[PDB]
């Protein structure tokens, strides 16, 4: 799962964490088994004048389930007045764009974070780790292990 | 569904949009100040207009939210700070007239020239001529002529402008549910909704008057000493009983008495602590100065500076091809970016100024952990106090000899100590009675206790009774002398200086007591004191989210400002002045006049 997040909210993508991104954009389960990887990308995702190509869901009626997407663009009705598909009082847009400038300090710079989720089911294991191989030896009493 | 949830949603939307908008506006302002041209000015003007329009729209949108139904202190404070519809409650014509009055007063104060009566072909300007004459000149007639010209050529032109400005400000304050414009200014010190930490508006005046009455003896002794010293340079111009003249205070308005150090020096045989030579022989630079300041701040217990602060700030003059303003200012971009604009040269004064700016940046980074409406100090005098305490702790001889500027074999003589204490007095406490008198005069002229035909009369009465300053020549109702100051002719408060003067000494005493240091307060160092650093960061983190009384109680242990630290800071100087004023007459009499 690859996506761009702000620097001051990188630790929100973790089992047992809250906030604005961990509740309305992307939430990890409490029993998540995997590794979180993130790196700074200020040299690519930042441009002079403001990089407004990345957005985030700021307002939502409820929290997201673990591993759930939400591409809805409905106007968030924050009050009792029904929003007629237009913005205004108690009617705000759920998606807000990030401000990525090259002069931002640590915390506000774009940080590309990827999530590697490991799943184990009844199906046979297809992805494993690289099995190392050693050199051969002849005319010596040596234990061997080829496949099993 | 509730109003609180809608208010929180609106506050989140504001903290999302206004953050980026103010960041762009600050970037434009930085590009304009660091590079003066015809495009940067237009960009900054467009950014400022957009920011003002956005603030107006957000205020008009937030005005539809009741303030009595909110139970959260943070949301209530943010709504109160956002719904400040000051310049919009009046009519359009009245607002345009007030803006025109402000602009014409600013142009009169800035573009104000005065020509000599004998040389009409060459006139004198404020900054190059008037300040130079009031500072480095000693002739009585020349200073008197300069003061009279400054009070006549500019004071008389601002009389109807000020008469209309005070009325417009009173009307604006009454439209905003206030008593007067002075009440509107004091409302910044008002905090409600917290049990025990409440602070009314008249309580500020009462505390200021109490602190002034408690500090009056020290200022009286200092004024007596200054008068006794000036009687030598002026044998038949100043009386040993009357007050000091207005044009013999080393300042155009008599605010700062720093320029009188060359005449009121206690011991002229020993020079002041000046490490300029020791700084230029060791091959120093502005970069090394900022590195040493960062080392001091990280030894106190504060985090380092951001990488952007070192890779984006202009700590040195760019040259003659690029023009920039050489005024030390602290820039808070908002999105984790912090820079300093200062033409830092190799000088001890520049060293203290860099320490002050770095303290400002540290306070900015400390309160940056709060929303945009709360990203500010607890009051209008906390930032300057946090800067000045660092500037004073960096100017101590112990810190200078620990850095490497001062030689370790240099002994601490009491004559240099008395000279430094007298300099600090003349540069800090010399403006406190003037500040109090000006603030009280403005409060009484905004409330309406002073009739329009007695403004300057009561002004001079207070300046002769409260302060030890008497006017040389009589000025009638056409010489608007109070309006000759920058802070009064540009709609700026003045009690903030007294508040920060109290707060700096309070913070110094608190951090010195927390550092387990004994001896005098002026020779106290908090460089290697992590406890004081943590105790100060506990107050810098609150910012504007918590009331200023709670911040004070957290940093010094009291919810009210006190002048006792100021008296304890100058206790040896007080004893020396009392010992040197055995034969001199302490005090002043209001019956004497140079007429
Ligand atoms: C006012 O609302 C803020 C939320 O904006 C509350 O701050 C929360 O406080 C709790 C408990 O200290 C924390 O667990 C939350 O993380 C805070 N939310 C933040 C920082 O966004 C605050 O407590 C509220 N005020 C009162 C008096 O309840
Ligand atoms: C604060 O601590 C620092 C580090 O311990 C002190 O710096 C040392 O001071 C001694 C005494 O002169 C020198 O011999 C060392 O060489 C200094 N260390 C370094 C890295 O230069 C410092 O003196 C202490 N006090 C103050 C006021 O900073
Ligand atoms: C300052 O502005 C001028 C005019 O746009 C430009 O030519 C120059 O490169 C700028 N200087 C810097 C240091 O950016
Ligand atoms: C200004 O704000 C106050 C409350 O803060 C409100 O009562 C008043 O109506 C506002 N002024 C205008 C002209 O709407
Ligand atoms: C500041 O920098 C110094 C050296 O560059 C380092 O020893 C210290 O740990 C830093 N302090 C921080 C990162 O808070
Ligand atoms: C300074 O100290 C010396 C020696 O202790 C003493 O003679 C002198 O009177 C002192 N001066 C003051 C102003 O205390």
């Amino acid at each position: 799962d690859s996506f761009v997040i702000r620097g001051d909210e990188v630790r929100q993508i973790a089992p047992g964490q809250t906030g604005k991104i961990a509740d309305y954009n992307y939430k990890l389960p409490d029993d998540f088994t995997g590794c979180v990887i993130a790196w700074n990308s200020n040299n690519l995702d930042s441009k002079v004048g403001g990089n407004y190509n990345y957005l985030y869901r700021l307002f939502r009626k409820s929290n997201l389930k673990p591993f759930e997407r939400d591409i809805s663009t409905e106007i968030y009705q924050a009050g009792s007045t029904p929003c007629n598909g237009v913005e205004g009082f108690n009617c705000y847009f759920p998606l807000q764009s990030y401000g990525f400038q090259p002069t931002n300090g640590v915390g506000y710079q774009p940080y590309r974070v990827v999530v590697l989720s490991f799943e184990l089911l009844h199906a046979p294991a297809t992805v494993c780790g690289p099995k190392k191989s050693t050199n051969l030896v002849k005319n010596k009493c040596v234990n061997f292990n080829f496949n099993g | 569904s509730t109003i609180e949830e809608q208010a929180k949603t609106f506050l989140d939307k504001f903290n999302h949009e206004a953050e980026d908008l103010f960041y762009q506006s600050s970037l434009a302002s930085w590009n304009y100040n660091t590079n003066i041209t015809e495009e940067n000015v237009q960009n900054m003007n467009n950014a400022g207009d957009k920011w003002s329009a956005f603030l107006k729209e957000q205020s008009t949108l937030a005005q539809m939210y009741p303030l009595q139904e909110i139970q959260n202190l943070t949301v209530k404070l943010q709504l109160q700070a956002l719904q400040q519809n000051g310049s919009s409650v009046l009519s359009e014509d009245k607002s345009k007239r007030l803006n025109t009055i402000l602009n014409t007063m600013s142009t009169i104060y800035s573009t104000g020239k005065v020509c000599n009566p004998d040389n009409p072909q060459e006139c004198l300007l404020l900054e190059p001529g008037l300040n130079e004459i009031m500072a480095n000149s000693l002739d009585y007639n020349e200073r008197l002529w300069a003061w009279e010209s400054w009070r006549s050529e500019v004071g008389k032109q601002l009389r109807p402008l000020y008469e209309e400005y005070v009325v417009l400000k009173n009307e604006m304050a009454r439209a905003n549910h206030y008593e007067d414009y002075g009440d509107y200014w004091r409302g910044d010190y008002e905090v409600n909704g917290v049990d025990g930490y409440d602070y009314s508006r008249g309580q500020l005046i009462e505390d200021v008057e109490h602190t002034f009455e408690e500090i009056k003896p020290l200022y009286e002794h200092l004024h007596a000493y200054v008068r006794a010293k000036l009687m030598n340079a002026y044998p038949s111009y100043i009386s040993p009983i009357g007050c000091l003249p207005a044009h013999l205070l080393g300042d155009m308005w008599g605010r700062f008495w720093t320029n009188l150090y060359s005449l009121t020096v206690p011991f002229g045989q020993k020079p002041n602590i000046d490490v300029t030579d020791a700084m230029v022989d060791q091959a120093w630079d502005a970069q090394r100065i900022f590195k040493e300041a960062e080392k001091f701040f990280v030894s106190v217990g504060l985090p380092n500076m951001t990488q952007g602060f070192w890779e984006n700030s202009m700590l040195t003059d760019p040259g003659n091809v690029q023009k920039a303003v050489c005024h030390p200012t602290a820039w808070d971009l908002g999105k984790g970016d912090f820079r300093i604009l200062m033409c830092t040269k190799v000088t001890m004064d520049d060293f203290l100024t860099a320490h002050h700016e770095m303290g400002h940046i540290q306070y900015d980074m400390a309160y940056a952990a709060q929303p945009f409406l709360l990203r500010n100090g607890a009051n209008e005098g906390f930032h300057e106090a946090v800067g000045e305490i660092m500037s004073l702790s960096a100017a101590t001889p112990k810190h200078l000899k620990s850095i490497g500027l001062l030689s370790p074999d240099f002994q601490e003589d009491n004559e240099t100590e008395i000279n430094f204490l007298l300099k600090q007095a003349l540069t800090i406490v010399g403006t406190l009675p003037f500040t109090y008198m000006l603030e009280k005069w403005r409060w009484m002229v905004f409330k309406g206790e002073i009739p329009k035909d007695q403004w300057m009369k009561k002004w001079w009465e207070m300046k002769r009774e409260i302060v030890g300053v008497v006017e040389p020549v009589p000025h009638d109702e056409t010489y608007c002398d109070p309006a000759s100051l920058f802070h009064v002719s540009n709609d700026y408060s003045f009690i903030r200086y007294y508040t920060r003067t109290l707060y700096q000494f309070q913070f110094q005493e608190a951090l010195c007591q927390a550092a387990k240091h004994e001896g005098p307060l002026h020779k106290c160092d908090i460089s290697n004191s992590t406890e004081a650093g943590q105790k100060l960061f506990n107050m810098l983190r609150l910012g504007k989210s918590e009331p200023w009384t709670l911040a004070l109680e957290n940093v010094v242990g009291a919810k009210n400002m006190n002048v006792r630290p100021l008296l304890n800071y100058f206790e040896p100087l007080f004893t020396w002045l009392k010992d040197q004023n055995k034969n001199s007459f302490v005090g002043w009499s209001t019956d004497w006049s140079p007429y």
